């Protein structure tokens, strides 16, 4: 009932071509975006989805529409052969935030983390403080292999929102045999 | 290869409008549109074009925005009024290129492969 | 029941008679889809098929200059007209048929011609043989 | 299948630090870390002697493979058909490797290239050509790997051991020369590069020498120090004079494949000195 | 196919568990994502060339 705009943002580098979570990390991260998507829509018929991709390129290959099942065929071929590049993935994720067509929506950005991640702890303080200027709220998901709970993410989440901010959650994965019920026990419902 | 472009005299016109049309708050200084055209043979033909919703920053210089969305639909209008006409390229505006046009021109590839941009000087007109 | 060898056996043959069962709807679905694009093929050619605004078939009478012919209609007047750009005008012997535009009225193509069996008293060939026996006698 | 590399955990120098970290990775089930460092552990350098110890289990990472780069793939089976040293069924293993990998994958135009390099070495001529021309019709829609102007550059380098090819191997050997860029392998290969592109474009018909790769810093820079005279005799084509000295010290140092045509040598510079004295 | 069938008579949780394990993975997208973009192709056509 809460008017948002969710903006997801998968990765499709080399790295998630590995077995360590079932399947296919692919088929891991696809059911991941199969279960926010029907809770951004069931929650509430109003809002809006779309991806961006982050490894080796920034693609807005749907753009922020309602309907899922434009999202559900492009991930269909969507070619795990990247290397991921982090540091214009929000930017262009945030200007696609500023593109909101119903500017009474919220602004709202989730992320999936199966690289790890090679970028400076000053640039991301300063995208940290500028979404916090921006009031933006990133719920980072980490999947995959992990350099486990880095300082620069972790400092990110507390500089996205510090001094009593929203608590947008970051999401912790155990590497093994496991669904998206981490990912909807808390941070789906209370973000 | 292609021998050279002819401008039909309606599509500069109608970008010196939308850069018009945004110029009240015009500090962007750089309309991206689309560029209908009519393949004729290795000379090119245009005959019509549109806009779309373009922003741009030089901080990374390479967080832009070409709604795909946008262009699918209204394009599939102008295919609905006139089926004669499809899409050959696009363009922009001040008069400086800049760094960013290596990426929307190898993104819309996928729509024609030999696709061309045309440079307009709406104010330069010497 | 831990694993004595049946429990083992009976889940490998109801976890594969369930795969078997839900590739199959896939593969008679994804048929379906390949059907439907065929249907919409004819769709966007009739789509493209709705600007045949015709053409006038007439013929040359003579040559005025270069690009000025004289032409008339299959059951109408005459008219002095010109060529599109590149039509390669010496081709435009005065007795052919060409086609014309129903409002700019120039020349669009040239066409070739049979008709009027009249035609076929005079004009025709005859490549056939006999091989000298099926007559006699002379 | 543990145990197969525990067996042959030896030789690779380091063994229990590196052999028990490769026998957690596929554990682990992963296979980018797992791919980039058995490409490492044969880039490591020994004798490479357990290629047979390894290609069972590379052909057993092969079976069940379904995520692997055939990029990477074929990088590392070149390394075992370079160790297999037995041209007889190597030529065959590749065919089997390349017939298995029978994606879109672009690893299969250096396999006709690995193909190539060892059928340039038997057989040189009746199919030799046929697997060149095939290459560059398939290099085509994607000319951002450079891997596959390298290979191909590559197999038209040793095609140049035939009769008819002075001018189009020159003209190539630039190809190679502009598709990979930085230094990346030692001089101690690159002035032999230099060393014979300059003979081949003296040699050439229609070439001169075609000035400003002489600019171009992988001949200049490179041989500096030693053989200064064929940088020397290339300024003297350019510089347009006879100069007997010179273009005669060329021919007291190189005596193979220069007396042969020392005559043609005359008779480019007699037609090379016309062109720049009327400049 | 001897040893197809008689690896899973003599190995009591290597030839079933991860039987179990990638049907449930299979099942849980193979069904699901599969045939629901298959379900969001179908709709959209009916929705067209009518």
């Amino acid at each position: 009932m809460v008017l948002e705009s969710t903006m997801v943002c998968v990765d499709n580098s080399e790295y998630m071509r590995n077995g360590d979570f079932l399947p296919t990390r692919l088929q891991a991260q696809q059911d991941a975006v199969n279960i926010v998507c029907h809770s951004k829509t069931r929650s509430n018929p109003e809002n809006n989805v779309g991806l961006i991709t982050l490894a080796n390129d920034c693609e807005v290959l749907t753009t922020l529409t309602p309907d899922t099942g434009r999202i559900l065929s492009k991930l269909h071929t969507v070619q795990p052969k990247g290397k991921i590049t982090f540091c214009t993935g929000i930017r262009v994720a945030h200007l696609a935030l500023k593109h909101r067509q119903g500017k009474n929506h919220k602004m709202r950005i989730i992320a999936f983390v199966g690289s790890p991640v090679e970028d400076n702890e000053k640039d991301l303080v300063k995208l940290a403080k500028r979404l916090k200027k921006e009031k933006v709220n990133v719920d980072i998901i980490n999947f995959g292999e992990e350099e486990v709970n880095t300082e620069k993410l972790t400092a990110f989440v507390n500089t996205l929102n510090g001094k009593d901010g929203t608590g947008s959650h970051l999401v912790t994965v155990p590497p093994g045999p496991s669904l998206a019920d981490a990912l909807i026990s808390s941070p789906i419902l209370a973000g | 290869a292609v021998q050279k472009v002819v401008v039909h005299p309606l599509v500069l016109l109608s970008v010196v409008d939308h850069f018009n049309r945004i110029g009240k708050v015009g500090n962007q200084k750089r309309v991206v549109g689309v560029l209908l055209g009519s393949w004729q043979k290795k000379v090119l033909d245009v005959s019509n074009s549109f806009a779309v919703p373009f922003d741009e920053d030089d901080k990374d210089d390479s967080v832009w925005f070409l709604d795909h969305d946008y262009l699918e639909n209204m394009y599939g209008m102008f295919k609905k009024v006139n089926a004669r006409e499809r899409i050959v390229g696009w363009y922009h505006t001040g008069p400086k290129l800049h760094k960013n046009d290596i990426a929307i021109n190898e993104l819309m590839k996928r729509y024609c492969p030999n696709s061309v941009l045309v440079i307009i000087d709406v104010k330069p007109k010497d | 029941m831990a694993d004595p060898r049946d429990k083992a056996l009976q889940d490998y043959r109801k976890k594969l008679l369930e795969h078997k069962e839900i590739d199959g709807r896939l593969k008679e679905l994804r048929e379906q889809l390949k059907e439907l694009t065929k249907q919409y093929e004819k769709s966007e050619n009739d789509l493209k098929a709705l600007q045949s605004v015709g053409q006038i078939v007439g013929e040359v009478l003579k040559q005025l200059t270069e690009e000025k012919f004289i032409v008339k209609a299959t059951n109408g007047p005459r008219y002095v007209v010109g060529c599109r750009r590149q039509l390669d005008k010496s081709k435009l012997k005065p007795g052919t048929r060409v086609a014309l535009d129903m409002t700019t009225l120039t020349i669009m193509r040239y066409l070739p011609r049979e008709v009027d069996p009249l035609v076929y008293n005079m004009s025709h060939e005859d490549p056939g043989n006999v091989s000298y026996s099926e007559i006699g006698g002379l | 299948v543990p145990g197969f590399l525990q067996q042959s955990q030896n030789s690779g120098p380091g063994q229990p630090a590196v052999w028990h970290r490769l026998e957690e990775l596929y554990t682990k089930k992963l296979w980018h870390q797992l791919t980039l460092q058995v490409l490492d552990f044969v880039q490591d350098p020994c004798f490479a002697q357990g290629d047979g110890l390894i290609k069972l289990y590379e052909n057993f990472i092969s079976e069940f493979e379904h995520r692997v780069n055939p990029l990477s793939l074929v990088e590392i089976i070149l390394h075992v058909v370079r160790q297999m040293t037995d041209p007889n069924v190597a030529l065959t293993f590749l065919e089997k490797t390349r017939e298995k990998v029978k994606s879109s994958d672009e690893a299969v135009i250096l396999c006709k290239t690995a193909i190539g390099a060892l059928k340039l070495n038997i057989g040189d001529l009746q199919v030799t050509k046929e697997t060149i021309e095939d290459v560059e019709e398939m290099l085509n829609n994607l000319p951002g790997v450079t891997s596959v102007h390298s290979r191909f550059y590559d197999l038209s380098s040793k095609y140049y051991q035939t009769i008819g090819n002075h001018a189009s191997y020159y003209k190539d050997a630039l190809r190679f020369l502009g598709c990979v860029d930085i230094k990346d392998l030692p001089v101690s290969e690159q002035q032999e590069r230099a060393f014979t592109l300059g003979l081949a474009g003296l040699l050439g018909e229609g070439v001169f020498n075609f000035g400003e790769l002489l600019m171009h810093p992988v001949l200049e820079s490179l041989r500096n120090t030693d053989r200064q005279w064929l940088i020397d005799t290339l300024y003297a084509f350019n510089s347009g004079n006879v100069e007997r000295f010179q273009t005669l010290k060329t021919a007291w140092g190189q005596q193979p494949d220069l007396a042969a045509n020392e005559a043609q040598l005359l008779r480019k510079i007699q037609l090379l000195c016309l062109m720049e004295m009327t400049f | 196919e001897q040893d197809g069938i008689g690896e899973e008579v003599l190995k009591m949780s290597t030839e079933e568990i991860i039987q179990r394990t990638r049907l449930l993975d299979s099942e849980i997208k193979i069904m699901k994502s599969e045939v629901l973009r298959v379900t969001h192709e179908l709709q959209a056509m009916k929705d067209k060339i009518k």
